[PDB]
């Protein structure tokens, strides 16, 4: 919070560091030269694990001070080294013979443990510096704002393989021991300290040139070098990309992307040397799948992004981190848009944080992502899933209102600006500024003070070839009611888009006013304008039923991208609780997935339906909607059939186990008959069917099965070997719904605690089976609220358990008596979430009292 | 081998033990089972050469426990005394040589209050006992402590009350005492200590004193600056000179001078008036001042010198001594 | 070990009992056939 | 030094009136005790 006198600032680092493996251990050198701005005698170094044997402080040529200062502030992780006479100013060096320790917290210089082949159950020496973790190894200027170049020198024992961030020039034998040697690389360029990374373990090489010419290179332990080898193909395609992209060389001679056993953080941006979790990063050719490909691609070119946005210009401080990571998020998605335009990302990932960022800001603590930052532990509280999501958002909305050319030029420009020096999000700003002309900046301010997205009223006014109308900007509420009693107002840049052509917008506005007018030139007297395109603009477009009908047409065949029609969906979803007619609309735009073949649309639309019949359960009559999801699944299920189909991809496989899964939910008679039949099937043995039907087989067949399927189910999850086979079939197992048969598969999940810590997706499923079973399971689990607190203390698991338990209540009372239940048994980790579900829990219930009762009007005329 | 109802009742009534041993198999495992233990004392070799500690992990169930010592030899800390120390007060840690890695681990004890690093062979702070927020009483006794500049670290600290180096190399005491404040029992002998600056003596709340088996040199006036003072020693130590203004601090209860230089005991030992035991052997003395009997807590056993010093004094004066 | 008369009269008379157990089985059963019965500091291993 | 939980069940026996949890280790004050009103003395002694 104090940040740091900065009495002298660092210049070169020279860190004879040397790993003491088998006993934990860790010595140094820290010989740093630097230059004494501020004439004090007393220096501040920021560490906290580190105990130091020796300091000397020598100036320029004379001899040193020695050292007369020790002051260790351990709580702020402060060391002061003073001295018995002035410093005054010019440059030193300070040499600090020091001693630290291989820690087992996964923190600064660690120990991760490792299995050889043969076994051993080694352990490995590994770094990761987020924030305030570099100064934990070894004692500097833990600052971002302190920029320095580095001489990272280390002691290895020679079988030991060693890393760090540059290459390799020199290999000198260690004269105490000839067991180890001494590996010194290369002078690193300016760079922060949290960003230095250095590794020791045992791997093997596997290296792939570039075009470029640098040598992207892999070290998996046990060579299992095939596993990291379509990683390898993707960055040697998009490091290249990037170069000829924005024209700026790549600062590493030497690029390396070790994978670690169990990193426990996933991945971490480092200069040269970007660590990965081993399941994220190796894949098996027979034991994985194209999406696992896609996630894998797209998980190793954002630190590659990481790479430019962040090593080369860092974050001034940690209040702009959100950038870092957010802006080159959506880089990362453009560079796969780029290596695999068959895998058409922008569809999946406008459902991969576009929908929580939209559901998210709905709701209360929705604090703008731009939040003052004077401690780097506030980072961990202002850091939410919202900071990475809406980030992205803004940033790819920045990219539409500028143009892809001009927003090069920006980037390209304020990479050459501050290459090297901390930047704020200012500069950034005043960047984009110059080189298109239009005030970005004047966006950015407003984006960073308030908090959520807009809505407009839209109007409807084709005068001849004019489709004229007036968007109204105001704020957006869960409800529908927001608080507006600031200026609700905003200056978003929807990016209107012509239908005509799906991807081409011939007519774009980059209108940023409450009120305004449109200039156009109408093609068709139904153009089924599709305001926004593809959900460019991170917003919640509320059409008028004018508009609605005017589109429907467009959304009944594929003549709208599927992106437009699947963020339509999203939207009437939201919208039924703020938008008017609501139902009424939402069964018309159900009549056009009647034709729709695209999986995405069919899990977020899954997922609302699903959202939808949970939330009927007060009201009951679900014979009625799942009847309503039978009549939309019958050309689907017909189209798919059931069996495996000729011709099916693994996107294919997926709309398989949906459908069948949400058809099962609906009860079929003749699918739920074919279901047990397949169940008999492969419980005999005779014709055991793929995973990926079988567990959606399993839902349904309990869905409307008595407990005798039960103890097979259990028994099946007894001799199943395969972990998440086991976790799919007990998800799928808590969804029975005889009350005998909830209360003896909640004890069950008692006894299915069997998984390590899936325990809590296991009773989340078995909550989520059942809608007056999931409250039955919300008493059960009040009755274990002690046992699931012992299981998960203060974890994103019980979070993300009682947020599930939660989320299918609608009526205020119980809201009221779960809240005070929240109260008696406070869980400060996930205490925002708590509130965050309770409110959800009341909007649902003034939903149900807004159209509930009328839905079933509905039905009257849908069976008519 | 105790029986059950014993156990029961021994779990219910036993407040300390002290078990010493060879092998390791030697300790009993009933012992775990105490319940209301509170002082817990091992002698003997607790290294089981690796994966060690399978032993005392009994410590986990011993909650009740407030003291432990480990007079064993242990190269490395046990996690299991680290995870039983959130209640604990005292580690009395007795190494006879052996070398102890600290590992940062004493920062996971809070509530402990008295720490004891003894034979341990530190050679430096560990740098992690400044993590702790409530000792009061530390101990470094034979770690050959060769600059100990480190101390500063403890003005952090505020519920400190005794610092305690009783054997070591220091050679030159750090200025950095005076921002010192708190500290009263500085026991800091038998040390290779030249001079003694006026910065110990910015403290105002020093109660005992133990500047002795060093080689002190003279003493500066600034000791009669300290008002707190009780109990000082300068024993084997090369001090010429006494200063007169040392006689200025009242409330000495006990003045110890062994082995000391050819002197002269001021007459201002007449502002004495606490004094009640006094040495002045292994000094070259010939005239004793009168003013010892004014001294009222004064007895003949009480000061302790040689037979021919307290024969030049006057012999009503040495009977009042004797009749003491 | 007990007998009937006894019982009665630690039926009428009885008012406090203490019992501490090494295991389980060394508790009778006949202390719940008192009615008089108002203290009962048992100490043992009960957890069972 | 064992763990316990009320569960509720505290709330039950409205006739208590002297309640206390000698070394058992509860770390937060139970909820069940507040809705009874007859309690008189109270103890939590060694409960950390």
């Amino acid at each position: 919070f104090e940040r740091l006198p900065a009495d002298v600032s660092p210049i070169n680092y020279s860190l004879c560091l040397k790993p003491d493996l088998l006993d934990f251990t860790f010595e140094g050198k820290l010989e740093a030269a630097a230059q004494v701005r501020q004439a004090t005698n007393q220096i501040v170094m920021n560490c906290a694990d580190i105990d130091i044997i020796t300091a000397s402080y020598a100036p320029e040529g004379d001899e040193e001070i020695h050292a007369t200062g020790f002051n260790y502030q351990n709580e702020d992780e402060k060391v002061t080294l003073s001295f018995p006479s002035t410093l005054q100013t010019g440059t030193g060096t300070l040499k600090i013979d020091f001693v630290g320790e291989l820690n087992d917290k996964m923190k600064g210089f660690y120990r991760s443990k490792y299995t050889t082949p043969s076994g051993e159950v080694r352990y490995a020496a590994v770094t990761q510096f987020e924030a305030t973790d570099a100064r934990r190894a070894f004692p500097c200027w833990d600052e971002p704002a302190i920029k320095a170049t580095f001489d990272i020198s280390l002691v290895v024992p020679k079988d030991r393989v060693a890393l760090s961030n540059m290459n390799v020039i020199d290999r000198k034998p260690y004269p105490d021991d000839e067991n180890l040697v001494e590996v010194k690389f290369a002078r690193t360029p300016v760079m922060s300290t949290y960003l230095v990374a250095f590794v020791v373990g045992e791997y093997d090489f596997v290296e792939t040139r570039s075009k470029d010419g640098v040598c992207v290179r892999v070290y998996t332990p046990v060579g299992k070098a095939e596993q990291g080898k379509f990683a390898l193909e993707v960055a040697a395609k998009t490091l290249p990309f990037y170069k000829d992209y924005f024209n700026v060389p790549y600062p590493l001679p030497k690029i390396d992307l070790i994978a670690i056993a169990d990193f426990a953080a996933g991945a971490m941006e480092n200069w040269g040397l970007v660590t990965y979790r081993e399941t994220a990063l190796l894949i098996d050719p027979k034991n994985s799948c194209s999406s696992s490909r896609q996630w894998v691609a797209l998980v190793v070119g954002h630190e590659l992004a990481h790479q430019w946005f962040g090593n080369l210009v860092t974050m001034e401080w940690w209040t702009h981190l959100w950038l870092n990571e957010g802006f080159a998020s959506w880089i990362e998605y453009l560079c796969v848009d780029h290596c695999f335009p068959e895998y058409d990302i922008w569809t999946q990932f406008v459902s991969a944080d576009y929908t929580r960022a939209q559901e998210l800001d709905a709701l209360d603590n929705s604090h703008p992502i731009e939040v003052s930052v004077g401690h780097p532990s506030e980072v961990d509280e202002i850091f939410d899933a919202i900071s990475y999501s809406k980030g992205a958002s803004v940033i790819r909305m920045l990219h539409d209102y500028i143009g892809d050319k001009d927003f090069k030029k920006g980037m390209n420009m304020y990479l050459t600006k501050f290459q090297q020096k901390n930047a704020a999000t200012e500069d950034l700003w005043e960047s984009l500024e110059n080189a298109s002309g239009k005030p970005i900046a004047a966006v950015m301010n407003t984006w960073t003070k308030q908090m959520g997205f807009p809505l407009i009223y839209v109007e409807a006014e084709q005068v001849e070839d004019d489709r004229l109308l007036r968007l109204s900007q105001k704020k957006f509420c869960a409800g529908g009611a927001y608080v507006g009693e600031d200026c609700p107002q905003w200056m978003v840049p929807i990016t209107i888009s012509t239908s005509e052509d799906p991807n081409q917008a011939k007519l774009k506005i980059l209108m940023d006013k409450p009120e305004m007018n449109v200039v156009l030139k109408n093609v068709k007297p139904d153009q089924w304008v599709k305001l926004n395109l593809g959900t460019v603009g991170f917003y919640r477009t509320q059409y008028s039923s004018a508009m609605l009908e005017s589109l429907l047409p467009g959304i009944r065949d594929l003549s709208l991208p599927p992106v437009d029609r699947l963020g339509l969906q999203n939207d009437l979803f939201s919208l039924a609780r703020a938008g008017i007619i609501s139902t009424v609309e939402v069964l018309k735009v159900m009549e056009a997935f009647v034709n729709e073949p695209n999986y995405t649309v069919w899990s977020d639309l899954s997922c609302n339906l699903g959202i939808l019949s949970t939330l009927l359960s007060h009201t009951d009559f679900y014979e009625e909607i799942q009847e309503f999801v039978k009549d939309v699944f019958s050309p689907i299920g017909e189209r798919l059939g059931w069996d495996p189909k000729p011709g099916e991809g693994h996107l294919d496989a997926l709309l398989r186990g949906l459908v069948l899964g949400k058809l099962g939910k609906a009860g079929h008679k003749a699918t739920l008959e074919e279901a047990r039949r397949r169940f008999k099937d492969h419980v005999e043995g005779k014709q055991i069917l793929s995973a990926d039907l079988r567990s959606p087989v399993y839902l349904t067949v309990l869905k409307h099965g008595d407990g005798t399927t039960l103890d097979i189910m259990l028994k099946l999850h007894k001799q199943a070997d395969m972990q998440e086979e086991k976790n799919r079939i007990e998800r799928v197992l808590g969804a029975t719904l005889l009350p005998d048969l909830i209360q003896k598969v909640l004890t069950f999940a008692l006894s299915e605690e069997v998984r390590p810590q899936d325990t809590v997706s296991v009773i989340g499923g078995v909550a989520g089976g059942s809608k007056h079973g999931r409250k039955a399971a919300w008493k059960f689990i009040k009755d274990n609220w002690e046992e699931l607190y012992n299981r998960y203390q203060g974890g994103f698991l019980i979070s993300r358990l009682i947020k599930l338990s939660v989320e299918g209540f609608a009526v205020d009372k119980m809201a009221g008596e779960v809240k005070a239940f929240f109260e008696s048994h406070p869980a400060p980790s996930a205490e925002r979430t708590i509130q965050q579900c309770c409110e959800n829990i009341l909007l649902n219930a003034a939903w149900l009292k807004r159209d509930a009762e009328s839905i079933h009007q509905y039905l009257l005329q849908r069976k008519a | 081998k105790i029986e059950a109802p014993a156990l029961a009742f021994l779990r219910e009534n036993l407040r300390a033990l002290h078990i010493k041993f060879t092998d390791i198999k030697e300790i009993p495992l009933w012992i775990y089972s105490l319940k209301t233990l509170e002082e817990l004392h091992l002698t003997g070799n607790l290294s089981a050469e690796n994966n060690r500690y399978i032993v005392i992990d009994g410590l986990r169930e011993l909650k009740r426990l407030k003291v432990l010592r480990l007079k064993s030899n242990l190269s490395k800390l046990p996690q299991v005394v680290t995870d039983v120390g959130v209640h604990l007060q005292k580690l009395s840690i007795n190494n006879e040589g052996t070398k102890l890695i600290v590992l940062n681990s004493l920062k996971k004890m809070a509530n402990l209050t008295e720490l004891e690093l003894i034979r341990c062979d530190l050679e430096r702070i560990p740098h992690s006992i400044f993590s702790l927020h409530n000792l009061q009483e530390i101990d470094l006794k034979d770690n050959n402590l060769k600059t100990i500049e480190e101390i500063i670290s403890f003005q952090h600290l505020h519920r400190l009350t005794c610092l305690k180096l009783w054997y070591n190399h220091i050679a030159y005491i750090p200025i950095q005492i005076g921002n010192l404040t708190n500290l009263e029992r500085l026991y800091l002998n038998r040390n290779k200590i030249e001079k003694i600056p006026t910065q110990l003596f910015y403290c105002r709340k020093l109660r005992y004193l133990d500047l002795s088996h060093n080689n002190l040199t003279f003493l500066p006036a600034d000791i009669g600056l300290l008002q707190n003072l009780q109990n000082l020693a300068i024993t084997a130590n090369r001090i010429e000179t006494l200063p007169p203004e040392l006689f200025q601090c009242r409330k000495l209860r006990a003045l110890h001078l062994g082995n000391n230089v050819l002197q002269s005991l001021p007459s201002r030992v007449g502002e004495l008036t606490n004094l009640t035991q006094i040495e002045l052997r292994g000094n070259r003395l010939e005239c004793l001042p009168v003013e010892l009997g004014e001294c009222p807590l004064l007895k003949r056993s009480g000061l302790v010198v040689e037979e021919d010093l307290f024969n030049t004094l006057p012999p009503e004066v040495k009977e009042r001594l004797w009749r003491a």
